[PDB]
C-alpha cells in the first residue's frame, strides 16, 4: 500500500521551483508501471494531478510537471503559488502484491508569508472544574507562522509529560496557526505545587506563562 | 465528466459494520471501474477493493477477508461498500473513486468527496462546558481573551458560536484533542477589547448535535 518513498516534508516561497521524490522499487515502478501523481488540498479530497508519468489532466497548471526513471519518479512544481500548499502522493502498481501501491506523502509549505510570534494565554482550571473533582490547565496559542511550536509543561519548575495532550497547528481565519495544550490534574495535584508553567518555543524563542492555585 | 456524492459520515461501535454509498451523475458509471480508498487521519493512501460492474466482478484488497463487500445498483447508479467487524484502525474517511473502463489498475480521475467513518467502543456523550475566564493574565493592552472549555465528549463534531452567532469577530475554535478516554475536548476564545470586560456579556453556545445537547454558558471576569 504506502510502500513508494516520498519526503515527509518540502518547502519553499513562492516563485521558487521544488521536486518531490518518489522511491520505489523492482516490483513496481521499478517493473515499469506507471506513475501517478494526486493532490491533496487541506480538507478536500485528493484531485488527480499527473497520470502516465508525465501527462496532465485538464485544468491543472502548466507549473506541475512529472517523470520517472528508473525506480524513481519526480513530481516538479516551477513556481510555487500560495494554492500550492497540499499533500502530495504518487501512486502505482505492483505485482508483488498485485495492486496499487501509494507513496508515503509529501507536504508541502508554501512560506508566503513573514514570521509572526506566537500568542501564549494560559488558564487555571476554573473552580467550577473543581467542584466537579476535575482540573485542566489550558495553554492557547495563537498567531504564529511557520506552523511549527513545541510546549513543554512545569510544575514548580519541573517537567511534566503525563497529563499532556497537544493539537497540532492548524490556519486560522487570517492563515497564521493556532493551537492548544492541555494539562489534565487532579485537585490534589493542582492545589500541591507553588505554580504551573506553559513554555512555547517557537523558531528559537520561548514565551512561558505561569498560573498559581494561590 | 464525472460526480460522485457519497453519503454521510458515519459512527460505529466495534465489531458492527457500515456501509457506504457512492452515487454517480454523469459519464457512464455502469462502464467505469470502481474503488473504494481510505485515508486513515494523518495517514496515506490505502485501497479497499474494486468493483467491474461490466462483469459484475468485485475484486477485495488482501487485508480485508470477508469483511469488504463491494456493490454496485444499476438502477439508481450507486456504488457501495460495506466493511463488517469494524474496529478502532478502520477509522478513517473512505473515498469512492473510479478508474476508466477496464481490467488493469489505471489511475483515479474522478473521486466522490470522501465519507468520514469513525469507529470506537465510546458511547454518545454530550461536552461540560467550563468557563476559560477572563482576568490581567489573560489582558494585553486593547485586547483581553476569553474562552469556554469543552470537555469530554463524543463523537465529533461540535460548533460552538458567541452571543448565538452576533459575535464572530475575534473567535477561534481549536480543533479537538482526543483522550485516552476516548473522549474529545477543544476549546473556543473570542479577543475583546478590554474595555468591555465587565459590561459587555458574553456567552459562548455550544451546540452537540450527535448527543442532542446545547449549552449556554455566560463567561465573566474573576
Amino acid at each position: 500500500q504506502s510502500v513508494l518513498t516520498q519526503p515527509p516534508s518540502v518547502s519553499g516561497a513562492p516563485g521558487q521551483r521544488v521536486t518531490i521524490s518518489c522511491t520505489g522499487s523492482s516490483s513496481n515502478i521499478g517493473a515499469h508501471y506507471d506513475v501517478h501523481w494526486y493532490q491533496q488540498l487541506p480538507g478536500t479530497a485528493p484531485k488527480l494531478l499527473i497520470y502516465g508519468n508525465s501527462n496532465r489532466p485538464s485544468g491543472v497548471p502548466d507549473r506541475f510537471s512529472g517523470s520517472k526513471s528508473g525506480t524513481s519518479a519526480s513530481l516538479a512544481i516551477t513556481g510555487l503559488q500560495a494554492e500550492d500548499e497540499a499533500d502530495y502522493y504518487c501512486q502505482s502498481y505492483d505485482s508483488s502484491l498485485s495492486g496499487y501501491v501509494f507513496g508515503t506523502g509529501t507536504k508541502v509549505t508554501v512560506l508566503g508569508q513573514p514570521k509572526a510570534n506566537p500568542t501564549v494565554t494560559l488558564f487555571p482550571p476554573s473552580s467550577e472544574e473543581l467542584q466537579a473533582n476535575k482540573a485542566t490547565l489550558v495553554c492557547l496559542i495563537s498567531d504564529f507562522y511557520p506552523g511549527a511550536v513545541t510546549v513543554a509543561w512545569k510544575a514548580d519548575s519541573s517537567p511534566v509529560k503525563a497529563g499532556v495532550e497537544t493539537t497540532t497547528p492548524s490556519k486560522q481565519s487570517n492563515n497564521k496557526y493556532a493551537a492548544s495544550s492541555y494539562l489534565s490534574l487532579t485537585p490534589e495535584q493542582w492545589k500541591s505545587h507553588r505554580s504551573y508553567s506553559c513554555q512555547v518555543t517557537h523558531e528559537g524563542s520561548t514565551v512561558e506563562k505561569t498560573v498559581a492555585p494561590t | 465528466q464525472v460526480q460522485l456524492v457519497q453519503s454521510g459520515a458515519e459512527v460505529k461501535k466495534p465489531g458492527s459494520s457500515v456501509k457506504v454509498s457512492c452515487k454517480a451523475s454523469g459519464g457512464n458509471f455502469n462502464t467505469y471501474t470502481i474503488s473504494w480508498v481510505r485515508q486513515a487521519p494523518g495517514q496515506g493512501l490505502e485501497w479497499m477493493g474494486r468493483i467491474i460492474p461490466i462483469f459484475g466482478i468485485v475484486n477485495p484488497a488482501q487485508k480485508f477477508p470477508g469483511r469488504v463487500t463491494i456493490n454496485v445498483d444499476k438502477s439508481t447508479n450507486t456504488a457501495y461498500m460495506e466493511l463488517s467487524s469494524l474496529r478502532s484502525e478502520d477509522t478513517a474517511v473512505y473515498y469512492c473513486a473510479t478508474s476508466g473502463v477496464g481490467l488493469h489498475f489505471g489511475y483515479f480521475d474522478y473521486w466522490g468527496q470522501g465519507t468520514q467513518v469513525t469507529v470506537s467502543s465510546a458511547s454518545t456523550k454530550g461536552p461540560s462546558v467550563f468557563p476559560l475566564a477572563p482576568s490581567s493574565k489573560s489582558t494585553s493592552g486593547g485586547t483581553a481573551a476569553l474562552g469556554c472549555l469543552v470537555k469530554d465528549y463524543f463523537p465529533e463534531p461540535v460548533t460552538v458560536s458567541w452571543n448565538s452567532g452576533a459575535l464572530t469577530s475575534g473567535v477561534h475554535t481549536f480543533p479537538a484533542v482526543l483522550q485516552s478516554s476516548g473522549l474529545y475536548s477543544l476549546s473556543s476564545v473570542v479577543t475583546v477589547p478590554s474595555s468591555s470586560l465587565g459590561t459587555q456579556t458574553y456567552i459562548c453556545n455550544v451546540n452537540h448535535k450527535p448527543s442532542n445537547t446545547k449549552v449556554d454558558k455566560k463567561v465573566e471576569p474573576k
